[PDB]
């Protein structure tokens, strides 16, 4: 106590607070930009797999490893984390969400293994040990296709390989402005989509230089796109969640400003009346 | 008329008086503080051509005379808050504060908007200066704000790059 | 004293104190001079009754009335500390005035969330006036939120409930502008005297939708609302 | 005239319509015209001719990507740096490293690198709830 | 009397593990008001779960409390307490909600307890 | 603030120090001696001048210690060879 | 008397800039500690290697402080010390070591250590 300390703190406590509105204002900003980048990625998705259903289970077939259920040995996981703290609850509701299933998995004896996007994930599952075979970290708020090549890269291989039997992604879904669902998705073996081309019996493409060459390629590129889709989708919930978190802190702080002060108020009258005393009263 | 330090002789004040060991207040400065500015400050008035007529038994009779003050006051560590100096902020009409954080950075004089103002404002400015000057305070001190913010913000937009850069113009 | 011989003719009066703070102050002065000892935060030790002796004079007798005005300071912005202690103990009713509410143009720049009465209460003023008066208070402060939310993620994000209360919050608060007699030096329009009647249907009728079709200017500085209309209709 | 989209898998690249492109598809060098028939093919890096119709010419640098043909719109879906089987692996051993031994990089967030330790030297030892009663 | 030669080594111990991490939890307070319990590193939540139990496990009900809260009263020894707090310090109770500790004797009445809830 | 005033030196006992564990709770970068070495053993006075800096630059990081997953591991270890030394 | 009318422009833009040096380390401490060093762009690089020297070369041994450390003490002029000061801060010494400045006095007994370190 002392009302000087007191004061001292308050200062601080002011000071805390004007740094949370900051990051609030920040945040918010890089959301809308981060859900700017992330609307500009859905015409490449939309367009190639538009093409892989006419060139794979539309008016004919064809018998790629990918697009067909073979049994679970084991099974992938790409985890999208953040890099950057004070997001709030984000990451680990997340990872509890991935270890429930992949607990319930290996319930049936089969294996799970994981690739990491993102640092802090990185280390929870360092932490509690979990397998990591390939990971990627520090892309900060600038994400790119360029970067993720590698770890799914190893996925894929490491599916078509046999060593995997089935792939997911684990990702925050940015629905609402103020709302964030932690999801996991298949993304191996291909999940059947709605609207066959029954209406493309009309043409079919002239492959050049071979259908069965040409399909292997585009199913990696839409691998990798959702990927991509995934990491920006969950980089604007990063955002959503750190904005909210810091208006709670600026509120926490408004409030404690409130307690302090009464403690100060208390202290001030306390020192005034305690030295007048002194004065008045020891003299004669 | 300016004061050099209306703190500095509120001490002696306090000195002189607890030397007759008359009872003390709060600081424990005499239980008068208070009536030793207000008394003082408030001669400084502007008195109206009646007044002078009568006063000077008709030798001046158009004028109107007047007596500004400015008393200068220190505070510890930038505290408006304590006794004296919140008592003469209770006497005067409005105060310059001068800001040890803007003075240490070479923005002299350090005159910190915002929480400085004048309470009689431009009816005492002349008619160019009340012009041009209408909005100067308050672009200063919302630069002033804003600048705090930015120093966390990098890649603002491009309106409020505009009302930074004029801010730094200006101060 | 005057204001207790305009009372006693039968009057009712209404007696301005322009900071009873001071009187306070001019007490401990007094007492210090005395040689008394000092008790709470300095302050003497008669202070609640040399507070009390005054404020006690001033009541509605049989013959007539003494209403209160009173310009009251709060040292170091504390609440607690004895002087506004014992003045509060005092006071029927605070209004606050904000210097906000003044930069946004309306005047009487009267604080709508902060000031009191301890006189709305269903039983002495009646349910009507009660919940009417709180109706527009929790209208306000939810658009004191609702104006940060915009503020952040823009006007687009609100639904489109809240995109209503804050259009019929924005008409309350204008249609709490007044002109006054005193005023019309500054504006030129002429001063109203608003019967309590036409403010409480004023605010029945905003709060709920009604008057929705008119603009929100059509409510400033205007006065009764069966003159919001009229002026509305020529925009 | 018709419809050319180029969309990188980040973002989009042009849109507008056209009179013919050029194309080095992988097979060969090939060109497309009003109505082309259904057509589906990989691409080599290099460039791509466009002609804005009012036949005015632009050039664009393209790492590969593919190139979709429908009679009324045409679509090259191309990609943001050059792909092999040479290179990814490059970048497969090299992520697979990074995870074998523990390597952590940064990010580059200098904004929330100052405002992280601003805010983490402020909330230090002011013991405040020791001193404000709140229970909790 | 808190000595390890007045009163062996065990209680001493017990004693000194619960004033530590009771103390751990203290200097938290301040962050987890401002900026929520989510910023706390994954082994600090452990620290504050554990302390938020064992303040609960230090209450008791008493044989002249019944008149405040009709609960019968309790009388738990110490070599009960002192096994009770190894438990919820070694992390082996780990796992029960915390009103499963509040007013109860042994640990053995909080496991129990933990079964309605 | 007599006595801090006449001694040549002070021992600093903190009770958050003593609750924390941390005994005898001599908190150091408050606690001075003015006599200083020439008050030590040759090794005693060789040895600790590195305790010193040790200390001092775990004092200057220990503001962190609350977000110390995000440090980098320069500081990380200074931060570690901090809390290893109190 | 820190001021340019009583102490020349060149001592007056000496002491400003290293003020200006060593405040603009103190803002890069902290984005130090939390990014790593090689996140810095290479002039900023500059600003903190040549704040740890200038900081370093404020430092001087006392002769009465011969008995506290058994090292001999120095005396300084001032025109060496605006000399090395406006030394350091231009680049003339990018090429020494941080530990040559510590302790040393003048700027000639910065290099005459270089060499035997």
């Amino acid at each position: 106590a002392g009302a000087k300390d007191i004061r001292s703190k308050i200062a601080s406590v002011q000071n805390t607070q004007k740094i949370t509105k900051a990051m609030e204002m920040v945040a918010a900003s890089k959301m809308r930009k981060s859900q700017d980048r992330m609307a500009a990625s859905r015409p490449y998705a939309e367009t190639m797999r538009k093409v892989i259903g006419h060139l794979a289970h539309g008016n004919l077939e064809y018998k790629h490893p990918y697009l067909e259920d073979r049994d679970v040995k084991r099974v992938g996981y790409l985890v999208v984390s953040t890099d950057r703290g004070l997001a709030g609850g984000l990451n680990i509701n997340l990872f509890k969400k991935l270890l429930a299933e992949m607990k319930t998995w290996t319930d049936k004896g089969v294996q799970a293994d994981l690739a990491m996007i993102g640092s802090k994930g990185v280390s929870f599952f360092n932490s509690v040990g979990g397998n990591v075979v390939a990971q990627v970290t520090g892309m900060g708020d600038n994400p790119s296709l360029s970067e993720l090549i590698g770890p799914v890269k190893v996925m894929l291989q490491a599916y078509d390989e046999g060593r995997l039997d089935k792939l997911y992604i684990v990702s925050n879904k940015f629905i609402n402005t103020m709302s964030q669902v932690p999801t996991i998705s298949q993304l191996l073996p291909l999940p059947a989509s709605d609207d066959d081309d029954l209406k493309h019996k009309s043409w079919d493409y002239l492959y050049e230089p071979d259908p069965k060459a040409l399909l292997d390629t585009l199913l990696r590129r839409y691998v990798e796109s959702q990927v991509y889709q995934g990491v920006v989708e969950n980089l604007a919930s990063e955002q959503a969640a750190r904005m909210v978190a810091m208006k709670a802190a600026t509120d926490n702080g408004g409030s404690l400003i409130k307690e302090l002060q009464l403690v100060y108020n208390k202290a001030r009258q306390a020192s005034i009346t305690q030295e007048l005393t002194e004065i008045v009263s020891g003299a004669a | 008329i300016i004061y050099d330090d209306l703190s500095k002789q509120a001490v002696a004040y306090r000195q002189i008086s607890l030397l007759l060991r008359r009872p003390p207040g709060r600081e424990a400065f005499p239980g008068d503080v208070f009536y030793l500015h207000s008394r003082l400050l408030e001669r400084a008035a502007r008195v109206n051509a009646e007044y002078v007529e009568a006063f000077t038994k008709g030798e001046v009779k158009g004028k109107t005379g007047s007596l500004t003050a400015l008393p200068i006051i220190e505070t510890q560590a930038g505290d408006v808050s304590a006794f004296v100096p919140t008592n003469v902020i209770s006497i005067t009409d409005g105060q310059i504060f001068l800001e040890t954080n803007l003075f240490n950075a070479g923005i002299r004089p350090a005159v910190n908007p915002g929480i400085s103002v004048s309470r009689v404002g431009g009816a005492a400015q002349t008619k160019i200066m009340k012009k041009l000057s209408g909005g100067i305070r308050t672009a200063l001190a919302q630069y002033r704000e804003l600048a705090a913010f930015s120093q966390f913000a990098s890649d603002l937009d491009d309106a409020t790059r505009k009302q930074l850069d004029h801010g730094q113009k200006v101060t | 004293t005057m204001a207790e011989k305009f009372r006693d003719e039968g009057r009712d009066v209404l007696l301005f104190v322009d900071n009873i703070y001071r009187y306070t102050l001019a007490g401990t002065e007094v007492s210090a001079l005395l040689g008394r000892m000092p008790s709470a935060v300095g302050y003497q030790p008669t202070l609640a009754e040399e507070m009390g002796v005054l404020q006690e004079r001033i009541t509605s007798t049989k013959t007539g009335s003494i209403t209160s005005v009173q310009a009251v300071y709060v040292p170091a912005d504390d609440l607690t500390d004895p002087s506004p202690a014992t003045t509060f103990a005092h006071l029927d009713a605070t209004v606050v005035l904000s210097r906000q509410i003044a930069s946004l143009g309306i005047y009487p720049a009267v604080d709508p969330l902060d000031s009191t009465s301890r006189q709305l209460d269903p039983l002495v003023v009646g349910q009507e006036h009660y919940d009417t008066a709180r109706g527009v208070q929790s209208i306000l402060q939810r658009y004191q939120e609702l104006k940060d939310i915009i503020a952040i993620l823009g006007m687009d994000e609100l639904s489109e409930e809240d995109k209503l209360v804050v259009a019929r919050a924005r008409k309350i608060q204008r249609f709490l502008s007044q002109p006054f007699f005193v005023a019309e030096v500054f504006t030129g329009s002429p001063g109203k005297y608003v019967s309590l009647k036409d403010t409480i249907r004023g605010f029945k009728g905003i709060m709920e939708g009604e008057y929705d079709h008119l603009p929100e200017q059509a409510f400033y500085m205007v006065g009764s609302i069966e003159e919001a209309v009229e002026k509305a209709k020529k925009l | 005239t018709y419809h050319l989209d180029v969309v990188s898998a980040e973002q989009q690249m042009f849109s507008g319509l056209v009179e013919k492109i050029q194309v080095t598809g992988s097979e060969g060098e090939l060109g497309i015209y009003p109505g082309h028939a259904p057509l589906l093919t990989a691409i080599k890096p290099g460039m791509i001719r466009i002609v804005k119709q009012h036949g005015h010419e632009e050039f664009i640098y393209l790492s590969g990507g593919i190139l979709e043909v429908q009679p009324g719109n045409v679509t090259v879906l191309a990609d943001t740096a050059i792909r092999g089987q040479d290179l990814d692996e490059a970048r497969a051993m090299e992520a697979k490293r990074k995870a074998e031994e523990h390597i952590s990089s940064s990010h580059g967030d200098v904004d929330y690198a100052q405002a992280s330790a601003e805010l983490a030297k402020a909330i230090a030892q002011l013991r405040v709830i020791e001193l404000t009663k709140k229970a909790m």
